């Protein structure tokens, strides 16, 4: 289970989750254009889209542990990019002994977990940081990038897409790129050439 | 002089079968030191209208002969835009060209042109001023014409009754797709109050949905999740989460509809009724009003702003700064071109008719 | 030691299936210095303490084995009087002989006698503390045991809302025979309030109709007579000719006749609905509301005085102070003393079987 569904890793994950052959639920802020993003998400791998307020809701959870039940697996994993209350979401969705692995934190709130997850079912929380893992793993970085490619080249996976501004000497690459940081919450941006 | 045409009654009753179109003069040549002639730009069909026509509303103009009819007869019609053509020798506050809708209901606007005193109009902005000043925006005719009555009930529902804590206070309101739902929705987006919004199931509800989230509504349901039972704890949990509480339910619809906004409103809550869908009345569960302190009350703008000319100008000119600031958009209008096709009173009958597409303009 | 009798549920229900008689002891050569036993001399039966053990009424008494049970249980009844029998070396606000009532709700009332605190307990005279102040009437038991819910709430709904101008302003109340319809009829008698009576038709209506007026009904009119379009406009009279305004209704019944005592008020009306008569919600044509300004509200004793002992104090005082001297009456109950020779909780079983007879009042 992953929040910031909507997130070039987030996309990344969808797919990579297809590929494996691993069921996954995505959890995404709601927008006007849910609809189009639910279908996105879905076709990119997501086995079920669900909203962040649906992630809070204690009726709802009854729901994905129907989901679960009928696959015969268990949540075992938790992926964490935004803390705060989705981070607590996310991780009361998993089953005993589940791990979370916090990447990022996309607003400024702790990562907050309700004391019964660690004491009655066994929940560890732990971080990522993919600059550290493969500092001294050169094999493993290279195993895993030469997959990305192959399957890029067997047109398995796509590219979480970009917003292309291109530079041509007009205006100040600097501006070009000051301009991609305000335009964040758009989506990912790409500066050419 | 001018020949114009107006749509007038002498008995009330529905408009399909009570309307006419009359041809009268007006003399702008033999015009007193206060008066001023309008141009019609356009006007709405509103309920209030129609329910006008219909007798069943308790504010009307009176019937006379003044239109050149031999049985007495009343205009139809309480909003929209004019255009100032020409003004009287005392007149300082009006001139030609000036964007101008009523002062007062009861006026008129299901016509081509009329001849009153400058005191019967207020002055709104035309784009071209709106461009001398510094705005990024003008006012389209649609705008104009429809600012009287939607927005301005929107607006004093969701401020002058109970004061809603921006960023986590709740509205509930039904009729989502109506045009006062979307003025209250942007409003609500505007001021950071939370909103549900309830409509009709229909085949196209995703499409329905993302526009009125797009207009400002936190959440929209349908009519079948406010009746459920099993839905109401979901709606609950949206309110916890967000810190505040529902202190205001917006009905204009009754029966169910109005029970079901009622029984999402936390403890001390309070309703306005401002409108009602035909013979249904509100319907509120003896529990509500003993267990959890709920209030149910009234709106009417009309009767609201009758003698508060302060309270009407302040809201007036929030939603034309609003407008000319690019931060409000117009509840859309299906538009028809009084262009001689048809007669003025078909053009109204029709509009009439077809009120279920949306909100109906006639243009000039 | 006292042995004492309790009427208990351990699991919510319908009081023939779920009530039963615990026998518990108290200690009165163990008080603590706050603590106050108490004999109870009556109870009533209310439909409120009815819809509690149904489990249907959002204020309760916890669930505890206090009594001696093993399963966990709750008492029943809210009200009632009772006679003070040992206190505590701590207490001087009550007294040996002192009469009291409970201080709040969910205490506990159907039973032989309690062991509460000095602060659980408000204070009534007796009747021989009534005639040592020169009073010419005590309280009976009646009178004290239901002292607590119907007669308060009838003087709060009377003075707490609204400003009635005496010899001027109405309030209409269906209704009309229960027990607050009858305590509101002498109020209004009391401070000089017109009022209309709306009452189910019955054979001996004009003695029925005799009988509120002489209570202090201005006037008295049918079910059918609320409902019908032909006589409304007399109603309108009585009030115009007046001088005043009807500015206030009373609604225990909701439907049509909820409907047809808001239609009676003027404009700016508030409608105070504080019971139910089974199933029927509160029904308001939409006009009211837009046209008329009416507004509909809720009132429940229990919670408006939780947390105002200056306002249940100065109420009670009132209250008292009239029945002492003999410008209030109530309505007779039908009074079952416990003997012994029959169960507790069967004495108030057939007393919620038998309740369209008359207000039950078990005695001791
Ligand atoms: O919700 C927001 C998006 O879903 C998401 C951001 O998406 P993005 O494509 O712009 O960002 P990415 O490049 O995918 O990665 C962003 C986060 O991951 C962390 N990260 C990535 C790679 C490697 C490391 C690591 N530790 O090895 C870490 C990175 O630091 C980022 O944190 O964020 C969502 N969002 C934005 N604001 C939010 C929010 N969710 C909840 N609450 C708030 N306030 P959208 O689609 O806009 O609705
Ligand atoms: O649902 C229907 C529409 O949502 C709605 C009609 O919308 P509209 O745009 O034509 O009407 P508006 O001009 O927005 O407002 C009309 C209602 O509000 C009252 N009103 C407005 C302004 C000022 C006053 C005042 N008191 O100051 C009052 C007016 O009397 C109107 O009631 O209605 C919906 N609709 C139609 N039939 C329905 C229904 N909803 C539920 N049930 C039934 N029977 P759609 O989109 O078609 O599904």
């Amino acid at each position: 289970i992953q929040n910031g569904g909507t997130s070039a890793v987030g996309k990344y994950a969808s797919q990579i989750g297809k590929l494996l052959n691993f069921n996954s639920i995505s959890v995404i802020r709601d927008r006007p254009n849910l609809d189009e993003v639910v279908a996105s998400l879905k076709e990119l791998g997501a086995t079920q889209v669900i909203t962040e307020d649906q992630n809070n809701s204690r009726e709802f959870g009854p729901t994905i542990k129907e989901w679960i039940k009928q696959s015969g697996g268990e949540a075992k994993l938790a992926l964490n990019c935004v803390g705060g209350k989705s981070s607590t979401g996310i991780a009361r969705k998993l089953n005993n002994n589940g791990l979370m692995l916090t990447y990022g934190g996309m607003s400024f709130q702790p990562v907050t977990i309700p004391t019964s997850l660690y004491i009655f079912k066994n929940f560890t929380s732990a971080g990522f940081w993919v600059t550290e893992l493969l500092k001294n793993n050169k094999e493993l970085k290279t195993s895993t990038l030469n997959q990305i490619i192959a399957w890029y080249e067997e047109g398995k996976l796509t590219d979480a897409k970009s917003i292309e501004t291109l530079y041509d000497g007009t205006k100040p690459l600097h501006e070009l790129y000051q301009d991609g940081v305000a335009n964040s919450k758009d989506g990912k941006q790409l500066i050419t050439y | 002089m001018i020949t114009a045409q107006a749509v007038l009654y002498t008995q009330h009753g529905e408009p399909k079968d009570v309307l006419f179109t009359q041809s009268f003069e007006i003399d702008d040549d033999n015009l007193a030191p206060n008066e001023v002639i309008v141009k019609t730009l356009g006007s709405p069909v509103n309920p209030s209208d129609i329910n006008q026509i219909q007798g069943v509303y308790p504010s009307k103009p009176a019937k006379t002969t003044g239109f050149g009819t031999t049985e007495p007869a009343a205009p139809c019609g309480n909003e929209g835009l004019f255009e100032v053509i020409k003004v009287g020798s005392n007149v300082s506050s009006l001139e030609a060209g000036d964007w101008v809708i009523p002062s007062h209901v009861n006026f008129g606007t299901w016509r081509t042109h009329a001849l009153g005193n400058d005191d019967d109009f207020i002055k709104l902005p035309n784009p071209a001023q709106s461009k001398a000043n510094g705005k990024p925006n003008g006012l389209t005719i649609n705008q104009g014409a429809t600012i009287s009555v939607n927005p301005l009930t929107a607006y004093l529902m969701l401020t002058h009754y109970v004061k809603l804590t921006p960023g986590k206070d709740w509205f509930i309101q039904n009729g989502g797709t109506s045009a006062v739902g979307k003025y209250a929705s942007q409003i609500g987006k505007l001021l950071n109050f939370n909103s549900i919004s309830v409509i009709r199931d229909r085949p196209n509800l995703d499409e329905v949905v993302a526009s009125l989230k797009e207009l400002g509504a936190t959440q929209v349901i349908t009519e079948d999740q406010n009746n459920s039972r099993e839905f109401g704890p979901t709606i609950k949990e949206w309110i916890k989460q967000s810190g505040g509480e529902a202190k205001l339910a917006l009905n204009c619809v009754g029966g169910k509809s109005s029970t079901g906004i009622a029984r999402k409103l936390n403890n001390n809550g309070l309703m306005l009724t401002y409108g009602g869908m035909s013979f249904q009345p509100v319907t509120i569960p003896t529990s509500l009003y003993i267990f959890k302190n709920f209030t149910s009350a009234g709106f009417w703008v009309t009767e609201l702003l009758k003698n508060n000319k302060e309270l009407k100008t302040s809201t007036l000119n929030q939603i034309i700064a609003w407008y000319e600031e690019g931060k409000l958009t117009d509840a859309k209008s299906i538009e028809t071109l009084y262009d001689g096709t048809k007669p003025l009173h078909e053009l109204y009958q029709d509009g009439v008719a077809n009120s279920k597409d949306g909100k109906q303009l006639i243009t000039y």
